[PDB]
DNA sequence: GCGATGCGGAAGAGAGTCCCCCACCCCCTTTTATAGCCCCCCTTC
DNA sequence: GAAGGGGGGCTATAAAAGGGGGTGGGGGCTCTCTTCCGCATCGC
C-alpha cells in the first residue's frame, strides 16, 4: 500500500491551485506603487527587498526598476546591502 | 614486436612476467609490469591510491578532505577548527552528483535493481551534457531518466508508479520523457499488457494461475482487437480484475486501480469490452471457481 | 589444593579445579611464547 | 640598595613496538481537432 | 448513504504574442629526550 500510482501528488495539486487561483502579480501604475511605497518606508525606516515585494505586490523587476530611480542601496556589512526608500 | 616477425601478435607469459613471440618463442621487452595494486586486502590498509573516480561525472576532479583535530595546535583561539573543509566541487558535478543521489532514492522506495539505476544514472549524464533539457528541472529529467531505464531493460514501470516515488508530478515526467527521447536520439519499445501482470498480480497477491489467466486474458484481447485504443494499463487492470473474479481469490475494482493506478471506471469501461468474449479469452485449462458465466456483468 | 597444588599424574588425571588451575598456568607460557617472539626480535635488530 | 643566573622538577613532544543576485527558459493565455482518462457532482435505489 | 452514471476538465499538437516566475549557476602504550619555570644562590 505504499507508493501507491497518482497521477499528481495531493500537496502538489493543492500548491498548483493555489497558485493559479492567485494568480501572477501584476504590474501596477508607476503613481500608485510610488505612493504606496512611500507609506511603507514610513512603518520602516529600512526595508529588505525580499520582504518589500510583498507588502507592494509588484513583480520583482519592475519594483527594482522603479526603486532604483529613487531608492538606493546601502551596504551593511553586519548582514548585507539593502535598499534605501530614501531618496536621498 | 619481434624483429624477425612484422606484425605479429605477442603473448603474455605472466607467470614467467614476459611477452614472448609465438613463432620463434623469441622475448621481446623489458619485464610485464603488474599494473594492479602492490599490496594484498587481507592493522590498517596498507593502500596508496584513492577510491576509484566516479565514471558518470563530467570532469569529474579527486580531492581529498581534511580529517578532524586531534590536539590544542588544531583548533583557533577559540574552539572552532582552523583547518575546516572547502567546497571544491564543480557546479556541474554538484548538479550531477545530488541527481544520482535522486535517482537512487527514487529507485529504493519502488525496489528498483541497481542495474536499474546504473542505466538511469547513465542516461541522466548523456541528457545533462547534451544540454537539451537545461530548463527543466534535475528532478523531473532523473525522474524521466528512471521512466526510461525501466524500459529500456524490459521492465517498464507506469508514469504513475515513477510519479509515486517523485516529487514530480506525471505531466512533467511525460514532458521530460519525450524530450530526452529527442535528445539521446533513442527510443523505447511499446509497452504491452504482460509488462505489468507480474507487479501488479504480486502486489495484489494472486496466485501464478490468476496471473496466467490476466496475462492470456489481457493478451488475447489485445490481439482479438476487444480494446482498440485503451492503455495497456487499463487493459491489463481490466484482466487482472477479470482473471481475479474467476477465481478463488477476488479483487475488488478499487484494489485492482489502487496497484495499476487506474480508476476504478477506467477499469469498469475496458472490462466492459471484454466480458462480452470472456470464454474465449480465458486460457482452456482454468479451474474456473466462478463460472464463465456468472462472472460479474458491469 | 585451593592454590593450585595438583596432586594427581597426568596418567591419573586432573580434578575439575586442578584442570582450570592446570589450564591457568598453561596460558602463561602461551603468552610469553607470543611475547618472547617480539621483545626479542627488536633485540636482535637494534643489535645488529 | 640593586640587579643577574644555573639547576631540579615538571610538562610535553616524539619515536619504537549560508544566503543572496544574475542569466535563461517555461508557462501563464487564446484558438481548434482528436480520444482515453479521470475528477466531481448528480442521481439512482 | 453506497454505488453507478453523466458531464466536463486534462492530457498533447502546432503557433504567435509579452511578462512573471521557476530553475540553475556564481559570489560576498612505554621509554627517552628537550624546553620552560621557580628557586636560591651570589655578585655588583
Ligand atoms: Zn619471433
Amino acid at each position: 500500500t505504499n507508493y501507491k500510482p497518482v497521477a499528481n501528488h495531493q500537496y502538489n495539486i493543492e500548491y498548483e491551485r493555489k497558485k493559479k487561483e492567485d494568480g501572477k502579480r501584476a504590474r501596477a501604475d508607476k503613481q500608485h506603487v510610488l505612493d504606496m511605497l512611500f507609506s511603507a518606508f514610513e512603518k520602516h525606516q529600512y526595508y529588505n527587498l525580499k520582504d518589500l515585494v510583498d507588502i507592494t505586490k509588484q513583480p520583482v523587476v519592475y519594483l527594482k526598476e522603479i526603486l532604483k530611480e529613487i531608492g538606493v542601496q546601502n551596504v551593511k556589512g553586519i548582514h548585507k546591502n539593502t535598499w534605501e526608500l530614501k531618496p536621498e | 614486436t619481434c624483429p624477425n616477425h612484422p606484425d605479429a601478435i605477442l603473448v603474455e607469459d605472466y607467470r614467467a612476467g614476459d611477452m614472448i613471440c609465438p613463432e620463434c618463442g623469441l622475448v621481446v621487452g623489458d619485464r610485464v609490469i603488474d599494473v594492479g595494486s602492490e599490496w594484498r586486502t587481507f592493522t590498517k590498509d596498507p593502500s596508496r591510491v584513492g577510491d576509484s573516480q566516479n565514471p558518470l561525472l563530467s570532469d569529474g576532479d579527486l580531492s581529498t578532505m581534511i580529517g578532524k583535530g586531534t590536539g590544542a595546535a588544531s583548533f583557533d583561539e577559540f574552539g572552532n577548527s582552523k583547518y575546516q573543509n572547502r567546497r571544491t566541487m564543480s557546479s556541474s558535478d554538484r548538479a550531477m552528483m545530488n541527481a544520482f543521489k535522486e535517482i537512487t532514492t527514487m529507485a529504493d522506495r519502488i525496489n528498483l535493481p541497481r542495474n536499474i539505476v546504473d542505466r538511469t544514472n547513465n542516461l541522466f549524464k548523456q541528457v545533462y551534457e547534451q544540454k537539451s533539457l537545461k530548463g527543466r528541472a534535475n528532478d523531473a529529467i532523473a525522474s524521466a531518466c528512471l521512466y526510461i531505464a525501466c524500459r529500456q531493460e524490459g521492465v517498464p514501470r507506469t508514469f504513475k508508479e515513477i510519479c509515486a516515488v517523485s516529487r514530480i508530478s506525471k505531466k512533467e515526467i511525460g514532458r521530460c520523457f519525450k524530450l530526452i527521447l529527442k535528445a539521446l536520439e533513442t527510443s523505447v519499445d511499446l509497452i504491452t499488457t504482460g509488462d505489468f501482470m507480474s507487479r501488479f498480480c504480486s502486489n495484489l497477491c494472486l496466485p501464478k494461475q490468476v496471473q496466467m489467466a490476466a496475462t492470456h486474458i489481457a493478451r488475447k484481447a489485445v490481439e482479438l482487437d476487444l480494446v482498440p485504443g485503451r492503455s495497456p494499463i487499463s487493459v491489463a487492470a481490466a484482466a487482472i480484475y477479470m482473471a481475479s473474479q474467476a477465481s478463488a481469490e477476488k479483487r475488488t475494482q478499487k484494489e485492482i486501480g489502487d496497484i495499476a493506478g487506474v480508476a476504478d471506471v477506467t477499469i469498469r469501461q475496458s472490462y466492459r469490452l471484454i466480458y462480452p468474449r470472456a470464454p474465449d479469452l480465458f486460457p482452456t485449462d482454468f479451474k474456473f471457481d466462478t463460472p464463465v458465466d456468472k462472472l460479474p456483468q458491469l | 589444593e585451593s592454590r593450585g597444588f595438583v596432586e594427581n599424574s597426568y596418567l591419573a588425571g586432573l580434578t575439575p579445579t586442578e584442570f582450570f588451575f592446570h589450564a591457568m598456568g598453561g596460558r602463561e607460557g602461551l603468552i610469553d611464547t607470543a611475547v618472547k617472539t617480539a621483545e626479542t626480535g627488536y633485540i636482535q635488530r637494534r643489535l645488529i
